[PDB]
RNA sequence: CUAUCAACUUUCGACGGCUGGGUAUUGGCCAGCCGUGGUGACAACGGGUAAGGGUUAGGGCUCGGAGAAGGAGCCUGAGAAACGGCUACUACAUCCAAGGAAGGGCAGGCGCGCAAAUUACCCAAUCCCGACACGGGGAGGUAGUGACAAUAAAUACUGAUACAGGGCUCUUUCGGGUCUUGUAAUUGGAAUGAGUACAAUUUAAAUCCCUUAACGAGGAACAAUUGGAGGGCAAGUCUGGUGCCAGCAGCCGCGGUAAUUCCAGCUCCAAUAGCGUAUAUUGCUCGUAGUU
RNA sequence: GUUUUCAUUAAUCAGGAACGUAAACUAUU
C-alpha cells in the first residue's frame, strides 16, 4: 500500500498547470547569461567557455555569442555589465543563468539583487551558481565551512538543492580545463525552457 | 593473489600486513608447505621493514638459502632449509611445534653445514645409473644401494654427497609434517599396511598419547638421535 | 501529564540539567537495568544463571558506585533509581564536592575546561564518574584556578 | 563464560589485577571510557606500532562501519567505565557449563540404666 | 517439491564387444562389423524455478553458466575455440577531390516544464607483471558532501548596593491559605570557546587528530528556533439595532520616512538545535459422498 | 409385555429421491 503512497505523492508532484509552449521546430539559441558582481571575472568565464566550446582564444569578447553545442540545440552567451539597466534587461529576458559568487568575499547586493528581480519578473528555465576566488583561501578548513555555508544560503534564496560549482585557480588567464568542462558538461545536454506566459506571448 | 587471511595460518601475519598476502613463487616445496623468503625476513625476522628494502636486501648477495644465493624476493624455502645471512653470520632452520607452525632456529656452521632430508623415491635415471628424489626436489646419482623410499638422509650441501641415512623403523622417534595432527613429535611404534591405498602408522609421543598419521604426512627425524638441534 | 511534567522539572532543576532528553537518556538505561534484574529475579535461587548474573551486576553497579556497598541485593538493585544517577553524575559531584557555588557554575566551568578527572580535562558534564575516580576531581593545571597563566580577563586588566 | 572468566580473575585467583592510572582511560576530553577489552586493543595496537616503529593508517570506512555494524547488531552497552551485556547465550553458557562440570558403648549405657533403680517414683 | 508425470531410451548410439581414426591420453568420442539392449514404483522419466561449502562457545571469516553488431571458418601460444586479431556473408555508420578508405565498447546527464552525495589525489604502504634493484598497474588507500539517522553539548557564571511591598495559590470565590519577593534600578567581579591564527607536526602532497605563541563578550550583541493559547489599542474602517449597545475585526490614523522611540522589547504553555502540517493509519422424510 | 432372536448392523447430512387467494399484534432442569 505504501508503494501506492508513493507513486501517488510522486504523481502529485509531477503535476503543474499547463501552459502553452510555442518552441518552434528550429529553436533559436537558448540564452545563457553570466551575471555577478563587479571584478569577479564573468568576462574570464565567457573567455573559458568560448574556448572549451570553439576552440577560439577570444582577446575581448564582447556582446551576445553565439555557440554550437549539440547537433539539435544551440546556445548564446552573454555577459551582464555593471548596470542595473541591463541587469533588469537581461534578467526578464533570460533562460539560464550562471550566477557568480565572489567566494571568500561572501554574497553580495548584486547577487541578491538579480536573485529578487529574476524571480520576480519569472523563474527561468535553469539557474546555475558558480563560485570563484578559492585560490584566495589558507586555511582548507575556512575553505570548506564558506563553501557550506555559501551553499545553505544559496540554497534558501533560490530553492533545495541548487547546483553550484566550485572554479578554484588562475592557471592560464582562463580557467582549470578539467572545472569548466564538467561545468559544460552539466549545461550541455538541456531540457525545453519552463514556458512562461510573457516570452510565449510577445515576441523578442 | 590471495586474502591474508585466506593465507595458511602457520606462516603468521598479524592484523596490519594488509588486506592482501604474497603468494610463494614456484620452486622445490609445495604452496601449502612453503615460507617464502621475504615473509620470512620482514613479517618473522624483522631484518627490514618494506618490500623495497626486503627487495635491496635479496638483490645484493646477502641471503643464502641451502647454501646458495637466492636472489628473487619469494623464493619458497618450506621445510628445514637452513638460511645463512653473513652480516649476521647466523644461520636459521625451519622446524614446526605442537601447534603447528613454523618456528626458527638459531644455528651455527657446524650444525648448519649439514641437512636433513626425506627421500621422496629412487629410481634408474639415463644411461642405467640409480638416483634418488628427496622432498627437497635434490636429486642425487649414484646413492648408496640400501636408501629406499621413506628414508632420511643427511646431505653435505657443500658437495650435496650423501653423508648419512636414517632408517624407516617401529621404535624409531619421528615428526609429522601434515594431517590433523600435524606437528607432534613423537616414537613410531605401529606400521599398518592397508594393501591397496594410504597406509597408516600408529605413533605415540614420548608421554603416551596414541594417534594415527599417515606415511606420506610422516618424517623421520632420528631413533633417539635428534640430528638437528629441536628448540628447548 | 501533569504528573510527569512536574517530575521531569523537578530532576531537571534540581540537577540542573539541559533538557528532558537528557532526563529521558537516564530513565532508559534505568529501565534496562532494572529490567535485566527483574529477568535475573525471574529465575529462582541458588540457580548458577541468576547467581553468576546477579552478582556480576551488583559489583558493576557497586563499581560505579550507584548502589551502596550495604545493600548488595536484587531488591535494591529493582529499588535503583535515576535520582541515585543523577547524582552520580559529574557535574553534580563537582557541586557536592564544592568546587563550585551552584550546579550551573559547576556546569560551566565543566564546559570551559576547568575540572579534571584524574589525569586528563573532562570536556562533558553527562560523563558517569565511578566511585574510584571520584576522588581525584581537581582543578586543571592550565587552569586559573589552578595555576598556569593568570587567564584572559586579568591579563586585559593588567595591560 | 565472560562473566565466570571476571569472577575467577576477581574473586578466585590469587593474584592483582592491573588497574590503569584514573586520567588514562579517557578517549576524547570524556566523551566515552575505555573498557578493558578495548584498552588491551589498543595496547596491542601500540605494541604493533612500536615493533617495526612503521606507522598506521587511523581507522578506514570499511573498519569502521564493520564495528559500527557490529555495535548496532550487538547487546552490549558502557554505561560507565564497565561493560553490561543482554542476557542470553551468556548466561545459557553460564548454565551449559555449571551442568557440564556437575557431571560398643551405647550398650554398656542401657546396661547400667537398667541395673540402676528410679529415685523420684512420681513426686 | 510433485504421479493432473508410468512408462522412458533406441527420433544425434540406446547397452556391449572387436577393429581402426582423431585426441595429450582413456572413452560410442567418432567410422565400419555383429550381438540385444539399458532405466523404472527402492521412484526412471517428466514438470515446477523460488540456483550452498568449510572454518564449530557465538557471530564473524573464507570459498563458490553464456557473450563481447550476428551466424560460419581460421591464426599465436605451456595454457584460449582469446573476441585479441583476420577471411566471406548479413545489419549499421563515417571521410572523399566520387576513382576509393578505415570502423563497431563502457562510464555521465535528461528521461515532466520543477531540481538535491565528487567529472577529487596518489601508487605513499599490501600485492602483481616484465631483459629487469630503477619500468608499469582501474585492486588499494587518502580526500570532499550529509539534520536520513545516531552520538556529545555551547548561546553565559557569580557578587555587592539602592529602591519598592506585594508575590503566589484554591475545594467552596464579593470567600480562604502562605510569607520574603521584584526592578527597562546602580555598579563590581572573574571564566572564557566558536572564530581569527604565527608555527611545528601529520602525510606521496595535503587535510583531520595531537601539540600551540598571539588575539578573541556587554546585549544596539559572537544576533535559537518551531508551534499553541490569551490579553491591551485609534479623531480608522465595516455590520446589526425600539439613543451610549453588541459583533466582526483592526500593519490602514490628522501630519510626518531622518519622522517616530512607541505594550519598548505583551503574557502563558510545550519541544528545544530541533520542530510543525496533511493523509494512510496502528414444507417434511429417506438417502449418497463427507463426518463422528 | 415376553421365559424372543443377529450383534454393529449406528448417528448425521453434499448430490439426489417420495410426498404439497394469502398475511395483518405477536445430560438434567
Ligand atoms: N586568483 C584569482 N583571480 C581571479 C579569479 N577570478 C577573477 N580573477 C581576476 O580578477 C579579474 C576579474 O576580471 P573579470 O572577470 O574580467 O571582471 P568582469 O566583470 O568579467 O569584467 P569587468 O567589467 O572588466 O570587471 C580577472 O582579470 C582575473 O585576473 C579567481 O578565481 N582567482
Ligand atoms: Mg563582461
Amino acid at each position: 500500500a505504501r508503494q501506492a503512497a508513493r507513486s501517488h505523492d510522486i504523481k502529485e508532484k509531477r503535476l503543474h498547470v499547463p501552459l502553452v509552449d510555442r518552441l518552434p521546430d528550429e529553436p533559436p539559441p537558448r540564452l545563457v547569461v553570466i551575471v555577478g558582481p563587479p571584478g569577479v571575472g564573468k568576462t574570464t568565464l565567457l573567455k573559458s567557455l568560448v574556448r572549451r566550446y570553439t576552440k577560439e582564444t577570444m582577446s575581448d569578447p564582447v556582446g551576445p555569442i553565439t555557440v554550437v553545442t549539440s547537433k539539435k540545440q544551440r546556445l548564446t552567451f552573454i555577459e551582464c555589465p555593471n548596470e542595473l539597466e541591463a541587469m533588469i534587461d537581461m534578467a526578464k529576458v533570460a533562460d539560464i543563468v550562471l550566477l557568480m559568487i565572489d567566494g571568500n568575499y561572501g554574497f553580495e547586493m548584486e547577487t541578491m539583487e538579480f536573485l529578487n528581480i529574476l524571480a520576480n519578473t519569472g523563474m527561468p528555465g535553469n539557474v546555475f551558481g558558480i563560485l570563484t576566488h578559492l585560490d584566495l583561501f589558507k586555511k582548507p578548513s575556512a575553505l570548506k565551512d564558506a563553501k557550506k555555508r555559501l551553499k545553505h544560503r544559496l540554497w534558501t534564496e533560490l530553492y533545495q538543492g541548487a547546483h553550484l560549482f566550485y572554479l578554484s585557480g588562475v592557471l592560464n588567464g582562463r580557467y582549470p580545463d578539467r572545472e569548466i568542462h564538467n561545468l559544460s558538461r552539466f549545461l550541455s545536454v538541456m531540457k525545453n525552457p519552463r514556458p512562461l506566459v510573457w516570452r510565449n506571448t510577445h515576441p523578442y | 593473489h590471495q586474502k591474508r587471511l585466506s593465507a595458511p595460518s602457520h606462516w603468521l601475519l598479524d592484523k596490519l600486513s594488509g588486506a592482501y598476502a604474497p603468494r610463494p613463487s614456484t620452486g622445490p616445496h609445495k604452496l601449502r608447505d612453503c615460507m617464502p623468503l621475504i615473509v620470512f625476513v620482514r613479517n618473522r625476522l624483522k631484518y627490514a621493514l618494506n618490500y623495497r628494502e626486503t627487495k635491496a636486501i635479496m638483490m645484493q648477495r646477502l641471503v643464502k638459502v641451502d647454501g646458495k644465493v637466492r636472489t628473487d624476493i619469494t623464493y619458497p624455502a618450506g621445510f628445514m632449509d637452513v638460511i645463512t645471512i653473513e652480516k649476521t653470520g647466523e644461520n636459521f632452520r625451519l622446524i614446526y611445534d605442537t601447534k603447528g607452525r613454523f618456528t626458527v632456529h638459531r644455528i651455527t656452521d657446524e650444525e648448519a653445514k649439514y641437512k636433513l632430508g626425506k627421500v621422496k623415491r629412487v629410481q634408474l635415471g639415463r644411461g642405467g645409473v640409480p638416483f634418488l628424489v628427496t622432498h627437497d626436489a635434490r636429486t642425487i646419482r649414484y646413492p648408496d644401494p640400501l636408501i629406499k623410499v621413506n628414508d632420511t638422509v643427511k646431505i653435505d650441501l657443500e658437495t650435496g654427497k650423501i653423508t648419512d641415512f636414517i632408517k624407516f623403523d617401529t621404535g624409531a622417534l619421528a615428526m609429522i609434517t601434515g594431517g590433523r595432527n600435524m606437528g607432534r613429535v613423537g616414537v613410531i611404534t605401529h606400521r599398518e599396511r592397508h594393501d591397496g591405498g594410504f597406509g597408516i602408522v600408529h605413533l605415540k609421543d614420548a608421554l603416551d598419547n596414541t594417534f594415527a598419521t599417515r606415511e606420506s604426512n610422516v618424517f623421520v627425524i632420528g631413533s633417539e638421535k635428534p640430528w638437528i638441534s629441536l628448540p628447548k | 501529564e501533569a504528573a510527569r511534567l512536574d517530575s521531569e522539572l523537578k530532576l531537571v532543576g534540581e540537577y540542573g540539567l539541559r533538557n528532558k532528553r537528557e532526563v529521558w537518556r537516564v530513565l532508559l538505561t534505568l529501565s534496562k537495568i532494572r529490567r535485566a534484574a527483574r529477568i535475573l529475579l525471574t529465575l529462582d535461587e541458588k540457580d548458577p544463571k541468576r547467581l553468576f548474573e546477579g552478582n556480576a551486576l551488583i559489583r558493576r553497579l557497586v563499581r560505579i558506585g550507584v548502589l551502596d556497598e550495604s545493600r548488595m541485593k536484587l531488591d535494591y538493585v529493582l529499588a535503583l533509581k535515576a535520582e541515585d544517577f543523577l547524582e552520580r553524575r559529574l557535574q553534580t559531584l563537582v557541586y557536592k564536592l564544592g568546587l563550585a557555588k551552584s550546579i550551573h557554575h559547576a556546569r560551566v566551568l565543566i564546559r570551559q575546561r576547568h575540572i579534571r578527572v584524574g589525569k586528563q580535562i573532562v570536556n562533558v558534564p553527562s560523563f558517569m564518574v565511578r566511585l574510584d575516580s571520584q576522588k581525584h576531581i581537581d582543578f586543571a593545571l592550565t587552569s586559573p584556578f589552578g595555576g598556569g597563566r593568570p587567564g584572559r580577563v586579568r591579563r586585559k586588566k593588567a595591560k | 563464560s565472560a562473566t565466570l572468566d571476571e569472577f575467577i580473575a576477581d574473586e578466585v585467583s590469587t593474584a592483582p589485577i592491573a588497574e590503569p592510572s584514573i586520567g588514562t582511560n579517557i578517549v576524547k576530553r570524556g566523551r566515552g571510557l575505555k573498557t578493558a577489552a578495548e584498552r588491551r586493543m589498543e595496547e596491542e595496537r601500540r605494541e604493533y606500532e612500536e615493533t617495526n616503529f612503521v606507522r598506521l593508517p587511523k581507522e578506514s570506512k570499511k573498519e569502521r562501519a564493520k564495528r559500527a555494524r557490529m555495535e548496532g547488531r550487538s547487546g552490549r552497552m558502557n554505561f560507565g567505565g564497565e561493560e553490561f551485556r543482554e542476557l542470553g547465550e551468556g548466561a545459557e553458557r553460564i548454565s551449559r557449563l555449571t551442568k557440564a562440570k556437575s557431571s560398643g558403648e551405647r550398650y554398656q549405657k542401657r546396661l547400667k540404666v537398667l541395673e540402676s533403680g528410679r529415685g523420684t517414683r512420681g513426686k
